[PDB]
């Protein structure tokens, strides 16, 4: 737990800080990939394992690779061009950032929960009957969402 | 005298109409058209709400 | 519990990104980071409330993917012909 | 099993449109939507739940409204791309799902389902339409993030991702807030309203008809499902009505003016949220949807891209019936007697005062009077001398549609004791 | 399930592999002639410009990627069924079939339109 746990959560926050900070888009996205690795690790430590592995495969493997393809296909690595920096906004942007943590912090403060259930590690073995099961409708809805997504995305490009 | 006073009264009411109009376009000036502007105004509003909730 | 707090923090970070970023794409990424903050919190509470938050998170990932595909499609269409994306370059619509 | 019909037609027409002329596909999509509404009438008083999916009186009324809007918006659009129908179909199902469940995550998936295809419907490709589409997608995905972390925090304060779970103190409060954020954005309540002016003005008019009716409908439908507290309600109302009407004053453009006005209107409907009567809200949205659908059908018959306020003028001379109908729409949206808009407004105000929230009700009402400036600034603008203006005077489709909608409006202004008897259980 | 014990072994494996790779890089970097000159650093082909100037790339790579994300999401969902399958009975199979056919209608659409494009 805490020995490495501190380390892993620290690495998470650090990574996020990078992805929001670095004005190299590639560097950014890549930092987010690092993030997804650590996050998947923490998922597993948190007894969610399958979700961790799909997190790497889809989120890290697929999604951000499509992203990377986009920023490689369009350049944009040097995002900060043509400006309207409106610098008076950076500390105001940073200000608002602090607050959304504060409000969540408060709601989670003085909150104790029973983080003890025998999840048995979130292997898909026990997840399947939920997926096709209680969540089957949510699933089919999702699938439909994906189909609609593909046709949308296709008509969205489709120069003619 | 009282007549002109009354006329002036009517004109002052017009004054309020224009005050609401003005306030309105200040509120319409609130939207610049820059997306970052809309995003910041957005988060701002939301924090205002969550503040109200306690 | 540390995890839920960190998820909230990550959400905050993604917020800072979205407000800061000049380019569309990096805004979108910050959004993605927020989404995952959500997923992690879901995982913690799943471990607390018994595992439905996990499936939740999965569905979420799928949702995210769909909107990623669509959103990148839009980002491409809007500035394919057009030069540097910077989101302030479109001011035509004003109050 | 309206859902069945919807999924079936969408999935089928997807591949079918390869083999069909785009018009054939239009005929198809139209047919499908109307059939789904038919199933809705035949199920009145037959409420049906399956999964997290649940059809009740509310789902019934609000998707009646939504389906109506979808049909009207497809009526106008003759583009020879079968997808410009398909997307509408998708979106419609998405809205149905949104109104039909208490499951926060299914609600999320439903939200993506309805919202993603509208982003693509935002492109006539006119240079604004890309700006509109952009703002819409970015702000939209942001709100996605919020409603999602909200569902996670609801699952946080309590064992369920389904609404109605018992609920804690401050964490529960926080979670309900995070659900309220996305669900509020989708309804154009202030100060989440910023997109509304830009997107209505930017998107092609008929699409905007679709949005401004169906979307608002579905959104309030899902909103009633949430447990929202009085103080927040007060805030949202106040801001919506104030900024809505005030900024609407500043509006030189019909669509944008209508956007701000619609912010004020979301503000008014939010009062029903105090008691969540839904017979009352159902009614309000019946009246509003009819009037607005009408209004944007007319704005479509002017120009798809943009309509300025003067363009509305002299409309009476050109077509008498459309002038009159637009007038009626302006009055129903004003909430003046004897129109159904007055009974919808009244029903919301009645639930508001019933909840004993007075100052809020008052402000809402005052700035609702403010709204009469632009509502007459249009409704009467109908009678002025026509300036040089684009006019394409419709098919029978549109004439009979707009007039029918108006007549349905005023009919229920005088006899809400027809439909109002059952916006309830369905007697 | 299976122990946490092995996964830590996985972390080990990663550490060992990473260490060996870095060691290889260190041998490369340390042992060489080293002679930067303007000519050597310069990309390729003698008077150069192979890359030249190009205004971005075919979207075909984007398309392949977006396809891949969606179909991979499909597989990410298909995995939990693939394990508990005979356990989920005919109705499970029927659900998975529904989902699969849905996304296959997706693939079939984008095929008949195709991405030669």
């Amino acid at each position: 737990m805490s020995l490495l746990e501190g380390l892993a959560l620290f690495l998470l926050l650090l990574s996020g800080v990078l992805v929001v900070t670095l004005r190299n888009a590639i560097h950014a996205a890549l930092a987010l990939i690092l993030n997804f690795l650590v996050l998947a690790g923490v998922y597993v430590a948190l007894d969610a394992r399958f979700l961790g592995f799909i997190q790497v495969i889809v989120y890290a493997g697929a999604i951000v690779v499509l992203f990377l393809f986009v920023i490689m296909l369009l350049f944009a690595a040097q995002g900060e061009i043509g400006f309207d920096p409106l610098v008076r906004s950076r500390p105001l942007a940073a200000l608002l950032a602090l607050g959304v943590a504060g409000i969540l912090a408060a709601g989670l403060w003085g909150l104790d929960l029973a983080f003890t259930q025998d999840l048995k590690g979130g292997l898909p073995q026990a997840l399947g009957p939920l997926l096709y099961g209680d969540w089957l409708f949510v699933l089919l809805a999702v699938g439909f969402l994906l189909m609609a997504a593909t046709v949308v995305a296709v008509a969205l490009v489709e120069p003619g | 005298a009282l007549f002109y006073g009354d006329r002036g009264l009517l004109s002052g009411y017009f004054g309020l109409g224009g005050a609401a109009r003005s306030l309105g376009q200040g509120l319409a000036r609130l939207q610049t058209g820059y997306l970052r502007v809309y995003a910041l105004l957005f988060v701002l509003g939301a924090l205002l709400l969550l503040g109200v909730m306690r | 519990m540390s995890y839920l707090l960190t998820s909230a923090l990550l959400f905050a970070l993604g917020v800072y990104g979205v407000l800061t970023r000049r380019t569309a794409i990096l805004v979108f990424l910050s959004i993605e980071l927020m989404l995952n903050a959500a997923n992690l919190s879901l995982v913690g509470f799943a471990r607390a409330y018994g595992l439905d938050g996990q499936v939740a998170a999965l569905m979420v990932i799928a949702v995210a993917a769909a909107e990623v595909a669509v959103g990148l499609g839009l980002i491409v269409a809007i500035f394919r012909h057009r030069e540097s994306t910077a989101v302030d370059d479109l001011s035509e619509l004003r109050g | 099993m309206t859902l069945a019909i919807l999924a079936v037609f969408s999935v089928a027409l997807t591949l079918l449109g390869f083999v069909l002329p785009p018009q054939g596909v239009k005929r198809a999509t139209l047919l499908g939507l109307a059939l789904a509404l038919a199933s809705l009438l035949l199920t009145w008083g037959k409420p049906f739940a399956f999964g997290p999916y649940a059809v009740d009186g509310v789902s019934q009324v609000f998707t009646l409204l939504a389906l109506l809007g979808a049909l009207w918006t497809v009526g106008l659009v003759r583009s020879g791309r079968f997808e410009f129908y398909l997307l509408v179909l998708y979106a419609a199902l998405g809205m149905h799902l949104l109104a039909s469940t208490r499951h926060l995550l299914l609600m999320l998936v439903a939200l993506e389902a309805l919202s993603l295809p509208l982003y693509a419907l935002a492109t006539w490709r006119r240079g604004q339409g890309l700006e509109a589409a952009l703002k819409y997608f970015l702000l939209g995905a942001l709100a996605a993030a919020f409603f999602l972390y909200g569902a996670a925090l609801f699952y946080g304060a309590t064992g369920s991702l389904v609404l109605g779970a018992p609920g804690e103190g401050p964490l529960y409060a926080l979670a309900l807030g995070l659900l309220l954020v996305g669900l509020g954005f989708k309804a154009a309540l202030a100060p989440f309203h910023f997109w509304t002016p830009d997107v209505y003005q930017g998107s092609p008019t008929p699409v905007v008809l679709f949005m401004a009716t169906s979307v608002k409908a579905a959104a309030f439908a899902a909103l009633l499902r949430v447990a929202a507290p009085p103080e927040a309600l007060a805030l949202l109302v106040a801001l919506s009505v104030v900024v809505g009407n005030l900024a609407a004053l500043a509006q030189k453009e019909a669509k944008r003016l209508l956007a701000y006005s619609s912010i004020a209107h979301a503000g008014y409907m939010a009062l029903a949220l105090y008691t969540g009567n839904a017979q009352a809200l159902g009614f309000y949205l019946l009246t509003y949807v009819l009037a607005t659908g009408l209004a944007f059908a007319v704005l479509s018959q002017i120009s798809p891209d943009r309509v300025p306020l003067e363009a509305l003028r002299g409309l009476y001379r050109k077509d008498p019936l459309l002038g009159l109908a637009f007038l009626v729409a302006m009055l129903s949206l004003l909430g003046l007697p004897p129109l159904a808009g007055f009974w919808g407004k009244y029903l919301a105000f009645a639930e508001a005062a019933r909840a004993g929230a007075w100052g809020v009700l008052v402000l809402a009402l005052v700035t609702s009077a403010v709204s009469a400036y632009y509502y007459l600034g249009l409704g009467l603008a109908v009678f002025a001398r026509p300036e040089e203006t684009p006019f394409r005077p419709g098919p029978p489709w549109a004439r009979a549609a707009v007039v029918a909608a108006g007549v349905l409006l005023l009919a229920l202004g005088l006899l809400p004791g027809l439909v109002l008897p059952a916006l309830a259980a369905g007697g | 399930m299976a122990p946490i014990q092995e996964y830590v072994g996985t972390l080990i494996y990663v550490g060992v592999a990473l260490f060996i790779g870095v060691a290889a890089l260190l041998v490369g970097a340390l042992l060489g002639p080293k002679k930067p000159g303007r000519a050597k650093l310069m990309p390729y082909e003698s008077g150069n410009d192979p890359a030249g100037e190009v205004k971005r790339f075919p979207v075909h790579f984007y398309v392949v990627a977006m396809l891949f994300i969606l179909f991979d999401v499909e597989v990410a969902f298909l995995w939990p069924y693939a394990v508990s399958a005979g356990g989920l009975g005919l109705y499970g199979f029927l659900g998975v079939l529904a989902f699969t056919l849905l996304l296959f209608v997706g693939f079939l659409y984008e095929w008949w339109k195709g991405v030669m494009r």
